[PDB]
């Protein structure tokens, strides 16, 4: 199969180079800033650029080995990379490579927000935990309700590397029923990164200003 | 080895040895295309190699063999359309010295 | 300019069919070869039918033997896919791909693709349309933000402030709940001093349900 690496690093201004092996043919580079997203091509048949593509995308193809380049690379250009070419005789993609900009470290701003009034009448309270800003990507968010910890009743969403400022932004949303969420009284989340030289909680108290 | 049928063409010799071109060609939902060089050892063709997976071609190829410096030469052209023809052609040739193995080396009209 | 206008996905019963189509434009349609890209939810790209310039070749991906059609009108400028007994693996985001090339090599649909559509998104799925439910998120510098709960199929779309507001939002990618329900939050930060004194409204469509929601959000 065509094989090329799972992630790839590099700091702005660097020449990163990302390799796909597997076919002796003819090579090709899409980049897809966000999932489900329209893929742009930046290189196609092996060494060819589109003429909206900027200069410091280049190919390269060498045996059976095509090599996307980016001399200097931006922040703008974070994405995921996938190369296409024929993989025996099969038309076939890549499993796809991240490009992720190194920055300095930076901490999350968290906020949490309470359930709605509007929702609440509806029988179902939904807790909202905000990571602001941040990097790097890893970063532990945990749930918990009159100091218990909760576990499977919440989800995390997370944004694609900025392409400005290389941060990342993550939401956590905490579900339960109304009648369990006027049960109890204090509702907190705190997060743990390596920006924070201790896990930040931030916490309300429920019917409280 | 276990070749699909195919039918016998093409035969020429070499090194005193009577070869063939063997072309797989029926068209279904489970065969591909197959070019075959078989040998007649004996009473029976024993097929050598697949020329069309060495191949990025889609289509039926042309296919021309002349020996040349004690070599076998078997090209494979793209079959290109009378009215949409290209300005340029490719092959796929493939050389032997011993008429065993073959190598290729992809080229352009 | 070359333009690639794909249409005809959305919600469709397992079982059953449904046909995309892409509207070309900016080059001699009848010179290169066309074909079709899918990427499912959380999945990379795959490749899933190509077509010759001419139309006398046709490749599928393994995952759609026997239930795939790929055809072209070089008069029309037009390629379409068919795909038949849909399995929920087929839901994904369909992009009507073209090539440099007119598909004598199998390079050429996967290698030499130079434009790209803007996509389509196919659902399969045994559920029904739902409109999205919208709570606020209410707040040196503060964050307020708006919920968008409960709809089905995904394609949403959120604004602030009918566009006005642009800087600091952020909306997340959308997460499928337990109850074959999609539900999403976008947050936007502002200065503190603005709270009370500026409106901030959350603009929200749904276009599989006809639904668009208008939600000013205060804090208490």
């Amino acid at each position: 199969a065509l094989t090329q690496p799972s992630s790839v690093s590099a700091n702005p201004g660097e020449t990163v180079k990302i390799t796909c092996s597997g076919s002796t043919y003819n090579y090709g580079w899409y980049q897809q800033k966000s999932p489900g997203s329209a893929p742009v091509t930046v290189i196609y048949y092996n060494d060819k650029r589109p003429s909206d593509i900027p200069s410091r995308f280049s190919g390269s193809k060498s045996g059976s080995t095509g090599t996307l380049t980016i001399t200097g690379v931006q922040a703008e250009d974070e994405a995921v990379y996938y190369c296409g070419n024929s993989d025996s005789r099969n038309v076939a993609f890549g499993a796809g490579t991240t490009l992720t900009v190194l920055r300095t470290v930076a901490a999350p701003s968290v906020f949490i927000f309470p359930p709605s009034d509007e929702q609440l009448k509806s029988g179902t309270a939904s807790v909202v935990c905000l990571l602001n800003n941040f990097y790097p990507r890893e970063a532990k968010v945990q749930w918990k309700v009159d100091n218990a910890l909760q576990s499977g009743n919440s989800q995390e969403s997370v944004t694609e590397q900025d392409s400005k400022d290389s941060t990342y932004s993550l939401s956590s949303t905490l579900t339960l029923s109304k009648a369990d969420y006027e049960k109890h009284k204090v509702y907190a989340c705190e997060v743990t990164h390596q920006g924070l030289s201790s896990p930040v909680t931030k916490s309300f108290n429920r019917g409280e200003c | 080895k276990n070749p699909v049928p195919c039918i016998r063409d093409m035969f020429f010799i070499y090194k005193n040895e009577l070869y063939n071109i063997c072309l797989n060609d029926l068209k279904g939902e489970e065969d591909e295309i197959h070019i075959y060089v078989q040998k007649k050892v004996k009473d029976s063709w024993i097929t050598l190699n697949d020329l069309f997976k060495e191949t990025d071609l889609t289509g039926r190829p042309h296919i021309f063999t002349y020996i040349q410096e004690d070599e076998i030469n078997i090209l494979l052209c793209e079959d290109e359309e009378f009215s949409n023809r290209k300005k340029d052609l490719t092959c796929h040739r493939f050389y032997s010295n011993d008429g065993k193995e073959f190598n290729n080396a992809e080229i352009t009209i | 300019a070359v333009t690639l206008d794909e249409s005809g996905g959305g919600l469709q019963t397992p079982g059953g069919a449904l046909s995309l189509v892409c509207k070309a434009s900016g080059f001699d349609f009848s010179s290169y070869a066309m074909g079709w890209v899918r990427q499912a939810p959380g999945k990379g790209l795959e490749y899933v039918a190509g077509i010759r310039n001419d139309g006398s070749f046709t490749l599928y991906t393994p995952a759609v033997k026997g239930r795939a059609t790929i055809s072209r009108d070089n008069g029309q400028s037009t390629v379409r896919l068919q795909l038949n007994n849909l399995r929920a693996e087929d839901t994904a985001t369909y992009f009507c791909t073209k090539s440099a090339d007119d598909g004598g090599h199998y390079s050429d649909f996967s290698g030499e693709i130079d434009a790209w559509g803007h996509g389509t998104e196919v659902i399969v799925s045994s559920a029904s349309t739902k409109g999205p439910s919208v709570f606020p998120l209410a707040p040196g510098t503060a964050a307020l933000g708006c919920l968008v709960k409960d709809y089905f199929p995904e394609p949403v779309t959120v604004s602030w402030n009918s566009g006005a507001l642009t800087s600091g939002v952020h909306t997340f990618p959308a997460v499928l709940q337990s109850s074959g329900l999609y539900s999403l939050s976008s947050v936007v930060t502002v200065p503190s001093s603005s709270l009370g004194t500026q409106t901030y409204i959350c603009n929200v469509n749904h276009k599989p349900s006809n639904t668009k929601v208008d939600k000013k959000v205060e804090p208490k």
